[PDB]
């Protein structure tokens, strides 16, 4: 009852401070997109989620320097509207114990963005903790339903570190380090460091051509086994292992290299790893918004019209492709003889 | 209390007529193993303690210089093993207890792997059924899951992939 | 049983013609004239947007119908049916005369060419003050005699609509002085949303039937100090950073103009009539 | 046969005549019409339409009642309106008195969109000066246009043992919804058999889509009134767009 | 209480579940829905969903009947299934044999989108299924395993025939699975959702708008909405059209 209210005092002016200065998208023109292509929340939810993430971006208690609305999770009993962020001051990360792999630090690689969620649109935003590799590599073990509570427990096997805050930004990285892409040419990569710089010599594709996986490129960086998306080698005194070595795709990869789906019962061919998205039935259709459609993550979809991209995730968090088993229980260890 | 000592090994207990007849505390200075227990003909026999090289240590009975019987074993990832020893390995009716996943695995073991039985995990979620043995990695084969979260049990088996199949559909059940 | 030729000629227009190479057109983004005026909740909204940018498609591939541009004028409510207005170029041609308007009485069916119009039955429409009957063949005014049927009428108060309020924004048509033509300008940056809203903002493009290119803050205004052109907002709250804006005519109520972004549109929907009172 | 008439699909159904609702404020409505209509205790409110102001802030209006019944031999409905500059929050639109109603029915021309407007009116002092708020003379206007139209579906509401006016949930259908005969006023009894087609000739019009089953009933006394019935699915509903003026000249048109 | 769900509303309440479809086909939706009821002789034709494909011309799927009555303890309604790729013109959807269905069921994985396509399995000697054979077998699974109405939205007359309940007060409690059966369950019979399987559909009730959805879990992309306020309800499918099989370890 107390929601509605919430969600309508988005609407429109208060009433009777100052407001805070930030950075966010197009929202509604990202809703005008998707509801070209068929994807996406729908037309009047967009507005709500303009005006959401108008409000986050306003407070001054937050700090926030810029917004993009991330998307939504589906729960059992509830849902999760995300939105991806940077503060204008990063929160303090505890330093990882001995023994295990270090994290990589707010702004750097799979923590370079805040993720604020709420479970309605104007609702209370609740800021979802840093993610860890080991989070990240326990839940590629995983195949749960979110509940829409963030302290639920999420697994007793195998162990997750976390409950289901933590589960559900381990989601939020494995999906946005894998779907959310920008148009190929739009960015260059530096040679030197992993930033991107965009380009002035770019020039749009025309309407249906941006449904090919050729023309998207990947504008974050690939997430390797680890569970970093750069490995950390530890100091050698024929010495590393495999989950080290694994130099993976270069920066601005386009969708065309993914790897494709594990082969489905009644077909040899391998699906691919995104699925075109057309707006319109006739090809001979003047001014059309096209895009590709992620299979391993169904759900993530991404769209462009001229120079305005979008990329957005509405699904339940489950990874597709029958690339799933359940989890076996670790090895008994051996005797000290084995032969 | 003969103490004798070797180009080096320390035993220290008791010797009738040369041989080890008793209690001793016999030390490997070579690999770091010890072993304070009984003895029968200079061979352990009855009960002991040992320690391994990788830190393993074993208390429980002996049979002429290996690992028979009751017997509770601590691995060097902090598993515990109780239960029934034959040939130097898990062999019988036992309880492997993990450390980390906090799950563990009750019943009949062979060779050193586990046959048969259940697997329960931290929260009260069990698989019981027969399992892949000392051949397989003790891996589930075929049986039943029980889900405690959502109070749900299934028969199936593992198809050679490692995939799940399922018989009938999920049903509301108890624990076994 | 009803028939189902209008529904029949309405999803004719979706999709692929089951079977000539079609012609090149000039249109504008109708998909995202629909969509601004969505934003501005003028016009005839999203969905009969689609429907007006797959029937200027329809209109403009036919080769036998040798279109160089197809624009939709808007929609004019009657009596008994109403009327979808298409002004086309074709590749007697100057003046009021200058394009070509097809009407249909439902997107799809079978278009209807207007005549030509003449000086005479535009005076004579400006007397009177009628309201369309749908049909393009009815008599239309007894004791002042119009030259005319409805087909006539309609085109006549399609020249003057026309003269009013089509309009463009400022600094992108500019006129050239050898050919006498509208020439667009490539590097026009739009101003924002909101400064839409002011009648600086857009110009004719029109003859009067005001210049060419004269402004809208330069016209006749109403009594009373009335600019003849009222602003509309996308948005009550002005802290929204990308919004629309444009302006409703007040002498012909339902004539609207408006942009967001770099997408910028003009529409006529109404029932023809113009806010002046009749004197008989 | 509906309960309350939907706002989703008076907006659908009517695009075509261009009563068209703004995005944020189609999307503001969605939100705000069930919270005003918890919060003012109301069985039914719906949008009863929007009115065009100089400065662009329209006037979103909403009417709502609990009880309709039968008075004096008329179906009297105690409506409460309500405006919106936004569609987000609601205020009161009070009512005016009899007076009043006649000053303000002097006051030509569209509405300026300040609440807090006062038009300066003489009158010949039996000078007398008069200063009438904007909100007067809007709620003038929707009193005048809702007297006016008020479309129903004739016999689509039922009057009970109670001697109140309800809706007729065993409602057939209109027998031909290309005839003003099957639409009357809501102020008008069921049973009496006063619909649209015993006003002044000339003063509606319908169209009438026989494949699909949708027909549009228009004003032309008040231009901007529409009306829709969906036969196939039994749902009508109307809303006004446009000024409040009334047309005056309708003899010399037709 | 409606006659027969509304398209609009439809894809307005469900278009929060991800349940939408293109601005063009919903378009041509509006169009070709009546043409095809019309010319196909059927009393309600509703969009029942729509399956993704993998080159992106995704199957709309519309389902309609005419006679609904009460067939052996089951309210047995028969109902004809169209496809489209476009939303302008609706192919029939054959029904598929009853030995054919196992080896539809069989085949996993996203359709291709081709009319023409057919799959093979081996079970040595080879079978080709064609994907429309597929497509129908994929949409009457989903449809025998939800079919979601309200409980009490239908009576059975004096001729045994499943019509709608004029006189439907609506659902006391939205939020609980009481109040939501099955198409297929008699009316009376007291078969409700919470005589499925416990965990296997997900009731969000938003309390304030008297909206409540109700989500499959066996097949997720089965969406249903009841609005209680406009006693209005809908249901429709967007998804590749496989079933949930793991479902003890989902929940």
């Amino acid at each position: 009852a107390a929601a509605a209210v919430a969600k309508a005092s988005l609407f429109g002016d208060p009433e009777p401070d100052a407001p805070n200065e930030f950075e966010c998208e197009d929202v509604e023109g990202d809703g005008d997109l998707l509801d070209g292509l068929g994807v996406g929340l729908g037309r009047q939810e967009m507005y709500a989620a303009m005006l959401a993430v108008k409000r986050l971006g306003e407070d001054a208690k937050r700090g926030v320097s810029t917004v993009r609305f991330f998307g939504k999770f589906f729960g059992t009993q509830a849902d999760y509207y995300v939105f991806e962020t940077t503060l204008q001051s990063n929160p303090d990360m505890p330093e990882a114990p001995e023994g295990t792999i270090p994290l990589e630090p707010y702004g750097e690689g799979v923590n370079a963005y805040i993720y604020f969620v709420s479970n309605t649109l104007g609702g209370p935003l609740q800021q979802l903790p840093y993610v860890t590799p080991e989070q990240i590599k326990a839940s590629r073990l995983l195949r749960r339903y979110l509940t829409g509570r963030l302290d639920a427990p999420v697994s007793a096997f195998p162990a997750f570190p976390g409950n289901e805050a933590n589960y559900l930004r381990a989601l939020i990285a494995r999906i946005s380090a894998a779907t959310v892409c920008c148009p190929r040419g739009f960015f260059t990569a530096d040679d030197d460091s992993a930033e991107l710089s965009a380009n002035d010599e770019w020039v749009p594709l025309k309407g249906r051509e941006m449904a090919l996986p050729v023309n998207w490129s990947h504008r974050y960086a690939h997430l390797k086994g680890q569970g970093r998306t750069v490995t950390h080698k530890r100091d050698p005194p024929n010495f590393w292992t495999a989950e080290e070595m694994e130099a993976g795709p270069p920066p601005l990869a386009t969708l065309d290299t993914d790897a494709p789906l594990p082969a489905a019962t009644g077909d040899k061919v391998p699906p691919p790893a995104w699925s075109p998205v057309f707006a319109s039935a006739s090809v001979t259709t003047r001014n059309q918004v096209a895009g590709v459609r992620s299979n391993r993550w169904p759900g993530a979809v991404c769209a462009c019209a001229g120079r305005h991209f979008t990329s957005m995730y509405v699904g339940w968090g489950i990874k597709a492709g029958g690339e799933w088993s359940p989890c076996p229980p670790p090895p008994p260890v051996p005797q000290w003889g084995a032969p | 209390l003969g103490k004798m000592e070797y180009p080096g090994d320390k035993f220290e207990g008791t010797m009738e007529h040369g041989v080890r007849t008793g209690k001793g505390t016999y030390t490997w200075g070579v690999s770091g193993a010890v072993y304070t227990g009984d003895y029968v003909n200079g061979k352990k026999h009855g009960k002991g303690k040992m320690v391994y090289p990788d830190k393993g240590v074993y208390e429980g009975d002996w049979v002429e210089d290996v690992m028979q019987g009751q017997g509770t074993y601590t691995y060097p990832n902090g598993d515990i093993y109780q239960g029934a020893f034959w040939a130097g390995k898990r062999h019988g009716k036992g309880m492997y207890h993990y450390k980390g996943p906090c799950c563990q695995l009750v019943g009949d073991w062979a060779d050193g792997g586990f046959t048969y039985g259940r697997w329960v995990y931290a929260d009260g979620s069990m698989f019981m059924g027969k399992f892949g043995g000392a051949a397989a990695d003790s891996k589930p084969t075929a049986g039943s899951y029980f889900y405690s979260s959502s109070s749900l049990v299934q028969e199936g088996h593992f198809a050679k992939d490692g995939s799940w199949v399922g018989h009938r559909d999920p049903a509301v059940g108890k624990e076994f | 049983a009803p028939d189902a030729t209008q529904t029949q000629a309405a999803v004719s227009i979706f999709g692929d013609p089951e079977l000539d190479p079609p012609n090149e057109f000039e249109a504008e983004n109708m998909l995202g004239a629909a969509a601004v005026l969505d934003c501005l909740g003028v016009g005839l909204g999203r969905e009969l947007g689609v429907n007006i940018a797959l029937a200027a498609k329809r209109i403009g591939e036919d080769p036998k119908l040798a279109v160089r541009s197809v624009r939709f004028f808007g929609k004019f409510l009657g009596l008994y049916s109403d009327y979808f207005v298409f002004e086309v170029a074709f590749k007697p041609g100057k003046g009021a005369n200058k394009f070509t308007y097809l009407v249909c009485s439902s997107l799809g069916g079978p278009l209807t060419r207007l005549p030509d119009v003449t000086p005479a039955q535009v005076k004579a429409s400006r007397r009177i003050k009628k309201l369309l009957t749908g049909r393009l063949t009815s008599h239309v005014s007894t004791y002042p005699a119009f030259p005319g049927n409805e087909a006539n009428y309609l085109r006549a108060l399609i020249a003057r609509i026309s003269a009013a309020t089509v309009v463009a924004p400022s600094d992108l048509f500019s006129l050239n002085d050898e050919t006498g033509e509208l020439e667009r300008a490539e590097d026009w940056e739009p101003p924002a949303g909101r400064e839409m809203a002011a009648p600086t903002a857009w110009v004719h493009v029109r003859p009067h039937l005001p210049d060419l290119l004269a402004a809208l803050e330069e016209d006749a205004q109403l009594p009373g100090e009335q600019a003849a052109w009222t602003p509309i907002y996308s948005s009550a709250s002005e802290a929204v950073k990308t919004q629309a804006g444009g302006l409703r005519s007040l002498v012909w109520p339902g004539a609207v103009c408006g942009g967001r972004g770099s997408e910028w549109t003009c529409v006529y929907v109404g029932w023809g009539v113009k806010n002046a009172p009749f004197v008989p | 046969v509906q309960l309350e008439p939907n706002i989703t699909l008076v907006l659908k159904h009517l695009a075509s005549c261009g009563a068209v609702v703004s995005a944020e404020q189609q999307a503001a409505l969605d939100h705000s019409i069930p919270i005003k209509r918890i919060e003012a205790g109301l069985r039914s409110l719906t949008l009863w339409g929007r009115l065009t102001t100089l400065n662009g802030k329209d006037y979103l209006v909403a009417e709502g009642y609990n009880v309709a019944s039968s008075k004096e031999g008329a179906a009297v409905y105690e409506t409460k309106y309500f405006y919106s500059q936004d569609g987000a929050r609601w205020s009161d639109l009070q009512p005016v008195d009899s007076e009043t109603a006649t000053r303000c029915a002097r006051i030509k021309g569209m509405l300026s969109g300040d609440p807090a407007k006062n038009y300066e009116l003489e009158e010949k002092d039996p000078p007398l000066v008069f200063q009438i708020p904007e909100l007067a003379v809007l709620r003038c206007r929707v009193d005048a246009i809702a007297t006016a139209t008020s479309v129903i579906p004739t016999d689509s509401t039922i009057l009970n043992a109670a001697s109140q006016v309800v809706p007729n949930r065993l409602f057939a259908g209109a027998a031909y919804p290309e005839k003003l005969e099957s639409y009357q006023h809501r102020f008008s009894l069921p049973g009496s058999g006063v619909t649209l087609s015993q006003d002044l000739r000339g003063t509606w019009a319908v169209q009438y889509d026989a494949f699909k089953g949708v027909a549009q009933v228009r004003s032309l006394l008040f231009p901007g009134y529409f009306f829709y019935y969906a036969a196939n699915e039994l749902t009508w509903g109307s809303l006004y767009v446009g000024d409040g003026l009334r047309n005056n000249d309708l003899i010399f048109m037709l």
